[PDB]
């Protein structure tokens, strides 16, 4: 057992009835005195290091060639002047095991934290030394964290794509299904998580070229996609991850759900394909009134109306579908379906729940399309247009496939530096740069939507960490007040930066003129409701920072009207799995699952306390499972009212609560305006 | 007053030999003398025979004649343990340690060994003599079963325990300890059923039943002495094993509610060291907040 | 060719009632109509009563007459599951859903019920008719056993599976699914033992045994139709239950190595949702001609 | 039970110790006087029938519009003038259950045998009334039988494709793998059996752009193809059938074979994809000498040499592969691999065996490409060039994917009519028409190869029927002499028709100039060896027909040199599974499996005696399992010497014989020049 691992395991050993949290710090020192410095490759000067990394195909020549060597050296010096120290052993371990650049033999460390941050900053700035230094100060203060793809791969020649969330629309044809399989394989090859909408696909027992009972339904397509994702597994590094979304009014919805049951046969169950269910308000109304619902055959609806079932508003179309004899449908019990969803989420955490009307009643780009499905993490909610992939030697009709750009603000570090505006604007600029530098040659609709929509996702993390280190309970009304104010400022500065980029470049996102930004509707609740903190403690937390008022929001609305907005979507709160360790932050805006988490690496045990955990804030670091899920829903809705896309919202349940409690949480989330529900993790 | 607690104890003791990896005994086995290996194989083969008949015949037949679904469930479980778990575990041990020819030879040896045949003849004869609704024939078979559980196994158990206590053949020894733990509770349970029948009798009848039990014990004992000498003389342990079987004979008598018959002796201290989520429907009030 | 394989599959399927918490079923149970609750109770009592016969007589009697130590062990294990696991599981479900007085009344009713009694006594009659060293009478009893395990239980299993497939009574439905999974393997195993006897017979004797099996199936099937209408008409399910009976009758026949009797039918989707040539090395000069 | 069913079952009820074969005839009468005539749909005249079939989308109107109605009436009258009668109940039953056109609800019969033959002939003639009458006379005499796709689908609006088998080359890339999956689904949707060569795909543990041990090998692609064929299953009517072919020198050859082991795990086992193994002469030489062989990693060979492993001759490059340190290889025992092949074929009948050198030593188009794999029935052996399917928005390099049209000569009817020449030429014309009217819009390489190669497959059926009905034992040397003469005549007249078509159209197949037809090498054995019958009985059988001599072959060689050949490939002997029933013929050139076959249809059982089976020819109808497989190999080699493509050669084995006997049969087949071995069916 290594010395740092012993020093880390000494945390659980209680002295005077208290955990030895400070010992973790010592572990970090050991982890750097015994391992990191010994296995870190050192060079006589930075010029030699850069030459070795470029020549050995570690870095890219293009992004480094935009700067003189003096500017690169100045950026590296700015990164190293902070003298950044990892506060916990797990932060440094996760960085140097997951993100630090290693030799081809994987035994030496080529990149420190400062080196990786400097390289990512130089990639972000695209030739501006001052902008690169600003990015270096942003990331070394740990105010902003690029996502795992961006942070890991920026500036590296041997790399995947910087985007890892991809949403694909699948049209109801064999050509479109095969193209979807191909694109899923190509994007998993790039290292991205792929979500596919299967609602347009006709159900099982439908007609193919006017022969009856011929379609295999969406379950056969799910089997094909599951095989494709198993095959494309990042060159045998990570398990291929894919998601499939189906509307709850699709007839296959039960069989869809049956793919996640343990009792399902081998020809029914898909193991590497996550599933999500899109639930329109009509289904919730039918379940609430206990009226029996109807699941429709999509192809009959398409033949009758010329549009797909998921392309029209089910609230106004459901009665017409039911009363139409030419539309084929099957009787179901919506309450039984809700109970089945709750039971499946209890067993396996699936499916993801998308409340379609909750997403689309605040969607700014409904003119382009309504949000029909979400991503693999159930937080990307954007307009998508299906593509018509025709036969060979025939021109395809390329639509819009969602691929947003991830990046997370560290709420604790951002707010302690009183730099919400600067961090949000710099993160928006970096996300815009990464979106502009993304070029996928095997996903035509993804590339077209990236060029047109210019959608980015700016998330936040360390919400619970910040609240606990400031003596605020996550379920307290003060925490929701802080979340409201902080995320309203984040939205304000994100919109301001998007409008500034649109003014500078002279271009907005495609079909912006039809958006609620152009019409000013988006700013309605912002020009009438003041989002300043209602509690003195939160106001003192925001001291030293200008909180945008209704007049500021009116000025921003006028600015957007005059200049437009560059990004169709700006904010989405991703789970932030492993980057939260490196940043010493709690994951996403979720409450912490455990105060101290026990992990097993190799044959060794390691202990990670939550950041800033001590005896004084032990009570404020309440575990997520012990919390009331209604108050967690309230906080997530408070944040969601300022996020244009969704939030990865995992439910944290105890083994005691039943499926009725899960359904109640889901229905309260639907009532409170929650757009997506990610997971049902049972303790 | 007791069946439910025996039911719970029996089912919580459930195990399979495959839970214990046996390849760890390979070296301590290789290191034993030919005499020691021979005695060990034969000892376990004698045990296998006893469990074969206890599982095939003894426990099922007693289950058939004992009234009450819970009593029958306990006896059925014990029967399963005898032939599906205990008897089979010995083959797991044999298949690990010994080549097929040595295994074949030891099973041929059980068929022709006169002491092992005599003890099987006597015990199984009593099982097959049980008459429906005749509590006396049932008592006699239960005495025979207690003597098998709590006395007869022990000439066999001695040797695995003797090695376990020296830190030798410890994986095989772990299996044997699990078997022994089961037989101890089986002997107590059947003993309690036998006492139930005995307690229904006149004093005159009781006196005859004690005579039966003591005569049977002595007859089995005299045969076991010859069996013990036959197996253990080549490893120098016959006198020690004899003390052990007398010790356990007293435990068998006690399981039957009788006084100890043999005087106490010091047992080898080595052998002593050898010892889905819940589902509720959705109410109309869960859709409103 | 098969006993060790079935041994493995049986022991690895071992489970205990305590593993499934039952109390959460009360949430759904309270929302069923009187006819649904009545049918469920009656079906449950039917299964309980039939399974008790299998534990007390069916499995132990077959274990008694079958030759082979390994077969006796597997059969003992199956008898144990009936008495120690299945019987306790049915009792647990009852005690959770109904008060003591209601349980006693349902069992009184089902005990007097003409269609339940007809099939229970037909099966028990064949078990009682087995004669020592007569393989024909053993075969007839094995046929009866396979018909119980693979066919007669299924008019009953239908209802818990129907609820289980709808998200109702999930805890008891999980228990029933585990029980059913055991009965399936029991039916297949006893079926193989029956085929072994069948294959030892002359062609005339085989034809006679086939006629016996089909005649017995017909008698049981006609009574199942009446049993089905008696229980399921009040909840409108009899048509679909009848399809499920025939489908399972065909499985029972296939277990006995016989052809299906009934045409193939699709089953209710809710219930569905609930549910070597000799290697010889090349010797050279085989490449030259 | 139906009356005809009872009459057919009356065959096995022996009278005076003999089977009641004549009862079969009675059955047909019943089957027509009680079912077919009552279930047929009669119109006032042919005009109303044709109009009803055209407007109700049963028939394509284009092919019928090329004839005036008087010509169509004359063709139908020619078809009905023969007064064709089905001699067995099963012939009529199979036609009216599998090939006769029925209504949309399949309650009535719209097409008789004469109607189907007339429609197929009118489609074949393409506006020529005399040619249509010639086709009608050819098919009503049952001299020629179009394949099941062509016979069933010709002239139908709801038809699929007329091509039976498709062969795809899969290049070593994710884009090519995805395109192969798409094309396989498209062609299975069209109803054709798809064969894919997986020998170019790099093995398991190869590098995908410098990251090593990343590839899943051919087994992952096999699983993808298996799921694709499961999904595309002819709209749920016929199970999707695919074939995978791998070279025996591929490193994955064991894992490949492990896909068919009955003990294979679910993550490896493949159940709807047939497997074939391509064995060069080098492997047989290594196994014969007992020298340990080496299987190779295709990607290392491609990197070192610039060509794929299966793209070059292993007999000359195996030593270079072994001695090359930059080529990665694994040691294997070739005799153990042969024994594994024999064991697998005994257990499941797989893999198909393709003796590559036997195919390519007489292959006429080696200049275009060597034959590297076969079809799903292991009788199509043609040159194929792999396609380079590039990224989206990049032009793809379209290669040649094999596809040929099947058609079988009925040997008994052809020789009874003494019309080998006329039948062969008319069948060649019909297959040329089927190729010309075939246009597949989703398989580009298949379309290009169909347009360029112009390859057709002209098979033969009722070899054993003709031999047994003429008192010739199938294993006798007289039978092999008859096969030699008959198939030399078939080859002669097929080459003559191909050259005549090339002359009349002024065009040959692509790259004909480099073929052995152009250089005259192909005719060598035909201009030096006489293939006239060596037995008087066979010569009498061939009386009334001009058997080509060496002078006729020299004249044909000169004619080909002057005019060229229209078809790259002309003759391939398919299994001819179910269409042999309608023709009252034994399946292909294979010997009969059983004299009387008991088949269960519905709840009834039927007995089909072999065509012409009687007391006097009972022992001439020797069952295949009772035959010496060495003499069957001799027969198949004798036929194969005159067939440019392969023959679907099924091995018929007894349960008593060992895997050593199967290996001996395989090695004797390789020694005798057998190109492919189809199945190892054990009695
Ligand atoms: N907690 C830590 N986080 C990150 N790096 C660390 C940490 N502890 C030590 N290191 C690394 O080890 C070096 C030694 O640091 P130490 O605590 O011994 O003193 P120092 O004054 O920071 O040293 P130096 O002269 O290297 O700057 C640091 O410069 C840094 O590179
Ligand atoms: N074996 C058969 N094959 C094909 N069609 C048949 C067969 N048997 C009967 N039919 C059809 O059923 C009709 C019944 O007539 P059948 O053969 O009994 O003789 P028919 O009335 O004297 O006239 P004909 O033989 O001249 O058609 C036939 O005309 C024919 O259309
Ligand atoms: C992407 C991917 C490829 N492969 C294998 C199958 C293909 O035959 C083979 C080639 O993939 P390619 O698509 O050719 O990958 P590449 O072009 O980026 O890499 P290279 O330059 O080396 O050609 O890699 C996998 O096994 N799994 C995968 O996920
Ligand atoms: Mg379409
Ligand atoms: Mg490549
Ligand atoms: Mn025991
Ligand atoms: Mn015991
Ligand atoms: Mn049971
Ligand atoms: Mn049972």
């Amino acid at each position: 057992v290594p010395k740092w691992i012993q020093l880390n395991n000494e945390i659980m050993i209680q002295k005077d009835g208290k955990f030895q949290f400070d010992k973790d710090k010592e572990a970090v020192h050991s982890y750097f005195v015994d391992y990191i410095n010994q296995n870190t490759v050192f060079f006589h000067n930075l010029k030699e290091k850069l030459d070795y990394l470029v020549e050995n195909q570690y870095y890219e020549e293009e992004f480094l060639s935009l700067y003189s060597f003096e500017d690169i050296k100045e950026v590296f010096k700015t990164a190293y002047a902070k003298k950044f120290r990892f506060p916990s052993f797990m932060s440094a371990f996760k960085f140097y095991n997951d993100y630090a650049l290693k030799t081809n033999d994987k035994k030496k460390i080529l990149e420190r934290y400062e080196d990786r941050i400097s390289i990512v900053a130089l990639f972000f700035a695209n030739g501006d030394t001052e902008k690169a230094k600003e990015y270096v100060n942003l990331m070394i203060n740990q105010e902003y964290q690029p996502s795992t793809p961006t942070f890991l791969n920026a500036g590296r020649k041997r790399r995947g794509e910087l985007v890892s969330c991809f949403l694909l629309e699948v049209n109801d044809s064999l050509n479109d299904i095969s193209r979807a399989i191909d694109i899923s394989m190509q994007l998993s090859k790039l290292g991205g998580g792929v979500s596919l909408n299967l609602s347009k696909l006709r159900a099982k027992g439908e007609a193919i070229k006017d022969v009856e009972n011929a379609t295999k339904g969406v379950v056969g397509v799910m089997k094909l996609l599951d095989n494709a994702f198993r095959y494309a597994d990042q060159m045998g590094q990570r398990q291929g991850s894919g998601a499939a979304y189906l509307n709850i009014f699709h007839r296959d919805i039960n069989d869809f759900l049956d793919t996640k049951k343990i009792s399902a046969d081998e020809d029914v169950r898909v193991k590497t394909l996550s599933i999500g269910v899109v639930i329109p308000d009509k289904f919730v109304e039918l379940a609430r009134e206990d009226k029996a619902a109807y699941v429709f055959y999509p192809h009959t609806i398409y033949k009758e109306y010329g549009q797909h079932m998921d392309e029209m508003d089910m609230n106004e179309m459901y009665d017409k579908f039911v009363d139409n004899p030419r539309v084929k449908k099957e009787k179901i019990n919506p309450r039984k379906l809700l109970e089945k969803l709750a039971m499946l989420r209890s067993e396996s955490g699936y499916p993801y729940i998308m409340f379609q009307d909750n997403v689309n009643k605040v969607h700014a780009n409904n003119h382009i399309s309504k949000v029909k499905f979400s991503n693999l993490c159930s937080e990307v909610l954007q307009a998508s247009q299906v593509s018509s992939y025709t036969d060979y030697d025939e021109e395809d009709e390329i639509g819009l496939d969602i691929s947003c750009n991830l990046g997370s603000l560290n709420i604790l570090n951002v707010m302690e530096h009183k730099s919400i505006e600067k961090t949000v604007k710099l993160a928006t600029d970096s996300l815009t740069h990464v979106s502009e530098t993304t070029d996928i040659r095997n996903a035509p609709a993804v590339r077209r939507a990236n060029k047109a929509m210019k959608s980015i996702g700016l998330g936040a993390m360390n919400l619970h960490g910040y609240l606990a280190q400031n003596g605020i309970a996550y379920e307290s009304p003060e925490a929701r007040d802080f979340a409201n104010t902080f995320f309203m400022m984040v939205n304000f500065y994100s919109i301001q930066r998007s409008a500034e980029i649109a003014k500078e470049k002279g271009e907005t996102f495609d079909q912006y003129e039809g958006s609620t930004y152009a019409t000013g509707e988006y700013f309605d609740k912002y020009v009438s409701t003041d989002f300043s903190p209602k509690y003195e403690k939160i106001a003192n937390l925001f001291e030293g920072m200008h909180i945008p008022t209704t007049e500021d929001w009116k000025k921003l609305k006028a600015f957007v009207a005059e200049h437009g907005m560059y990004h169709s979507y700006r904010l989405c709160i991703a789970p932030t799995g492993s980057i939260s360790y490196v940043q010493s932050s709690t994951a996403s805006v979720m409450p912490i699952m455990e105060r101290i988490e026990e992990r097993t690496y190799g044959n060794s045990k390691t202990y990670y306390p939550m950041p800033g955990l001590a005896s004084n804030n032990w009570f404020f670091y309440k575990e997520a499972y012990d919390m009331d899920m209604f108050k967690v829903v309230d906080m997530i809705a408070t944040i969601q009212q300022h996020i244009d896309q969704g939030i990865s919202f995992t439910l944290f349940l105890k083994d005691t609560m039943t499926t009725r409690d899960l359904n109640r949480i889901d229905l309260y989330a639907h009532h409170r305006g929650i757009k997506t529900i990610y997971y049902a993790r049972t303790k | 007053d007791f069946t439910q607690m025996f039911y719970n104890q029996n089912v919580k003791q459930f195990w399979l030999p495959e839970e214990i990896a046996l390849n760890g005994d390979l070296l301590t086995w290789k290191y034993l003398g030919k005499n020691e290996q021979d005695t060990y194989m034969k000892v376990l083969a004698g045990l296998t025979l006893l469990d074969t008949e206890q599982g095939n015949t003894g426990m099922p037949i007693v289950a058939e004649h004992v009234d009450g679904h819970q009593r029958k469930a306990v006896l059925n479980f014990m029967a399963m343990m005898e032939n599906a778990v205990h008897a089979k575990s010995y083959s797991n041990i044999f298949m690990t340690l010994a080549p097929t020819e040595t295994i074949n030879e030891v099973f041929e040896w059980v068929k022709q060994n006169k002491y092992l045949q005599k003890k099987a003849q006597m015990i199984v004869g009593l099982y097959k003599a049980i008459q429906k609704d005749d509590e006396i024939s049932l008592f006699k078979a239960m005495v025979a079963s207690v003597y098998l559980e709590s006395f007869l196994f022990y000439s066999g158990f001695y040797y695995p325990l003797y090695f376990y206590g020296q830190g030798k053949l410890m994986q095989s020894g772990e299996i044997i300890n699990l078997i022994l733990r089961d037989e101890a509770i089986h002997g107590v349970y059947v003993g309690l059923l036998a006492q139930e029948i005995y307690n229904k009798q006149t004093e005159e009848k009781k006196a005859e039943l004690r005579e039966f039990a003591i005569d049977l014990l002595n007859q089995l004992y005299e045969n076991e002495l010859e069996y013990t000498e036959d197996l253990y003389d080549q490893v120098g342990l016959s006198h020690d094993v004899k003390k052990f079987i007398r010790y356990n004979a007293n435990k068998a008598l006690m399981n039957l509610g009788f006084d100890p018959y043999f005087e106490e002796e010091d047992i080898n201290p080595i052998v002593l060291n050898g010892l889905k989520a819940t589902v509720e429907p959705l109410k109309d009030d869960d859709f409103y907040f």
